[PDB]
């Protein structure tokens, strides 16, 4: 049967809370390349996707792909167990649905449960297919603070970029906001193929914005009235992945 | 005009202590330095402040100009300071105020103008026979404590050069002794006095506690407490509250 | 009018805490020679005396005899606001009752409250006039131990003493309880001018000796089927005085 | 009979202990030591515990002597003891059981006898697979843990000479590991095993913690469970729990 382990307990917790508007249910896909997780909020403007490619995964063992639904609520106390920030995870598939056990070597401890879990077919990940006409890398602390910004004026952010600087804009009831983001400032990486412009829901850019956090690279890549990619990676390879749809 | 503020979280505390007193203020910012004045609904605090040139790092004002702006919008933007974040003041010619925080990144937030009152000074002339000086710090935490203790007004009571604080309650108070002895006051002037004055007035002062370095209180029977918070660069916050206020 | 002052709130307080079955009413009696406070309970079996001497009452100016029926509940109220174990408190005659102030040169702070209280004449206090046979003195913790004791086994303590031991009896239900005091253990004082005997109620003497604990010198008094004494002295001159009738 | 315990802050804990399995219990004087034993209600624990003559530092028992007594009275009285208090066990002929403390002051309690069950040893002959030693502390404070992870059984699984203790709750368990390594244990000995007892029956045993220096702890399939709670002087109180007590 399925069996894999994830080498930070905490890292997987902190994904796995960062699931926006996620039910009490969500299916985990085990393939050859990675273990995933995606859902469509019912707006259907954003995607958030979880994924843990099959290189940060151990002892990985498959014999077919598979998916199993679970209740995330049960897998997130079962992390929350985790005695250290050293402690590590093991996926086991089961009849009855998933064994997840999480183990700490530092403090001689251990933890399992057994979740019922209904057995499917792999969602398919079906990511937007578009060109990334600008992506910038920054800490997830800033675009937290963005995201506090946020909260006060606007009700639609206008993100654009020239070849230098990174702008984002708001305005309500006579108030307005904009920030300018640029290399060193706090950018780490700037690419600009192209000066591009899109506009977004400040509702869906905040909440997403105030959970990459938890990263101290995030990603984020748009274009030209095209869906805005954040990518959350974690310092263990767990990896959160977001898509908002623009406002045309 | 366009001002810099370096220090720009103590100074945000000025304005987080005003909304306790009021809803909108007027930024007037004049060739001496940024005077702001108001008024309570109760009317029973009088606030006068004057923030000179020499307070910020950059004073730009050519002729004086008065923006008035709705504070607790402004304070939501003033809240959002770092330790390392530098601000900036500034007219867009369509009179709306700029607020412009600079560092870790720079953002600008704007505020529409609105109709902005003239305050009228309540006091022509006030001799205040009690004067003590003390570090804010001290007195803040003793308002503050006065606050946790509770009650509908607070003696000030000055006696052989000390100052008694006395939370009233009902039926019952708690005295807190300042003086030069316990190192609550750093010196005292003038003779005895006691009059008693709204507790929730001097204690929503306490936010003063970042931006001002010592604070001299005045008071006297049937007369006004004079709270002046001292700034930086001889500036002042003055707190006018009116006596019997039970 | 009269004012008095005393030298311990924190002593003051704990004599009004060690008040039995005590109404939320009690009356001051304010003398010559002591301020006073004295409620027989409703069995008429234990009678609570508080008191005061002149002697331990500083600056007391008072120009005739007079009763204060205040609420003593308030009356703890402020003296737990004793910042410091050297605060001291003044009592003041007001026309609409009295006024209790807690003074803490410490940490130069101080509180006041004024209690509505009618204003009686005082209620003589009338001590049992008998001859106590035996008496000790010990610190009141053995005092409460024995009460923790009682509080097992009988449901009457028969107390008796020759002239070099106390001892007490009990028995309930096949069980059976017997201390015994000499002097040394724990008796730091034993007078005993003729072998005596008594019984009293366990109920009672349980509640009373566990108060006895605020002091480190309890003298308790008794003789042959007589009212036994018990003297609750601290270390700033209030005392407390308790009165236990015998069962015939 | 007349016995004299020094330490009899400890010595109460033993009979504390089995207030949580039995109500009343047996003390039997023979000219060995002071033999405890008795089973609790669900048949599920067996006790049998042995205070040898030298653990006491007086003891004079002529001839074996049972007395039965209600335990929650004699542990009333016990548990009034203090560092500094001398406890004394006696006879007053009416087979009545005299309890003396003597510290501050000197006090007795008596209790009446009562008619005491005969407990027949339930396993004739147990060979343990698996036989670890640890600190009585130390495997006590693990037990108290266990019992605020909760639980209905707790696993007990030896593997290469390591003891782990799995909490299991419904559709989950916390596992603790025991070794020589993390000094969990002191030693081990046998080879590997595993089986599943009541989590109750075992934690009710962690008042043993001050009377008993070490522990042995010893099990296998489908059989019981028996931690020996080591006492000075070669004594011991031995619980029998029996397995699958899901």
């Amino acid at each position: 049967m399925i069996k894999a382990t994830y080498s930070s307990a905490k890292d997987f917790y902190s994904l796995l809370s960062g699931l926006l508007k996620v039910t009490d249910e969500i299916i985990l896909n085990f393939t050859e390349d990675s273990i995933f997780s995606r859902y469509l909020t019912d707006d259907k403007v954003l995607m958030v996707i979880f994924k843990i490619p099959k290189e940060y995964l151990e002892d990985y063992t498959i014999d077919k792909p598979l998916g199993i639904k679970i209740n995330i609520n049960d897998l997130k106390k079962i992390l929350g167990k985790a005695k250290s920030k050293s402690a590590t995870v093991t996926l086991e598939e089961t009849e009855a649905g998933l064994k997840v056990t999480v183990r700490d070597e530092k403090t001689g401890t251990r933890s399992n449960i057994y979740i019922k879990g209904e057995k499917t077919s792999i969602d398919q990940l079906t990511e937007p297919k578009v060109n990334l006409s600008v992506t910038f890398t920054t800490d997830g602390d800033v675009l937290k603070d963005i995201a506090r910004d946020l909260s006060l004026v606007g009700e639609e952010v206008e993100i654009s970029a020239d070849e230098n600087t990174v702008t984002l804009s708001t305005e309500e009831a006579g108030r307005t906001y904009k920030s300018l983001l640029k290399q060193d400032k706090p950018l780490k990486s700037l690419n600009v193929e192209s000066p591009s412009k899109a506009v977004y829901s400040i509702e869906v850019l905040k909440d997403v914005f105030k959970v990459t956090s938890i990263s101290q690279n995030v990603t984020v890549g748009f274009g030209n009235n095209i869906p805005m990619k954040i990518e959350v990676p974690t310092d263990s390879g767990g990896q959160l992945i977001f898509w908002i749809a623009p406002r045309l | 005009m366009r001002v810099k503020v370096i220090d720009a979280d103590a100074f945000s505390y000025i304005f987080r202590t005003l909304e306790e007193f009021i809803d909108e203020i007027t930024l007037d910012f004049t060739s001496d330095g940024l005077k702001i004045r108001g008024i309570d609904p109760s009317r029973v605090t009088f606030i006068d402040i004057l923030i000179p040139a020499g307070y910020f790092e950059e004073y730009n004002v050519e002729k004086e100009e008065k923006v008035g702006v709705k504070l607790e919008d402004f304070t939501d933007v003033l809240k959002t300071v770092t330790k390392n974040d530098s601000l900036y003041l500034e007219t867009d010619e369509n009179q709306n105020i700029k607020v412009t925080l600079d560092g870790v990144y720079e953002r600008t937030f704007t505020f529409p103008s609105i109709v902005a009152s003239e305050i009228e000074t309540p006091n022509l002339n006030l001799e205040f026979p009690f004067k003590a000086k003390a570090l804010t710090v001290t007195f803040t935490d003793i308002i503050d404590e006065i606050e946790d203790i509770g009650g509908d007004s607070i003696t000030f009571k000055a006696e052989g050069g000390k100052l008694y604080l006395s939370a009233n309650s009902d039926m019952g108070s708690s005295t807190i002794e300042l003086s030069t002895e316990n190192g609550g006051l750093l010196e005292s002037e003038g003779g005895d006095a006691e009059s008693v004055y709204g507790l929730e007035y001097v204690v929503n002062t306490s936010k003063m506690r970042k931006p001002s370095d010592t604070v001299e209180i005045a008071f006297g029977s049937q007369i006004p407490l004079k709270l002046r918070y001292n700034l930086p660069q001889g500036g002042y916050a003055d707190f006018y509250i009116a006596p019997r206020a039970e």
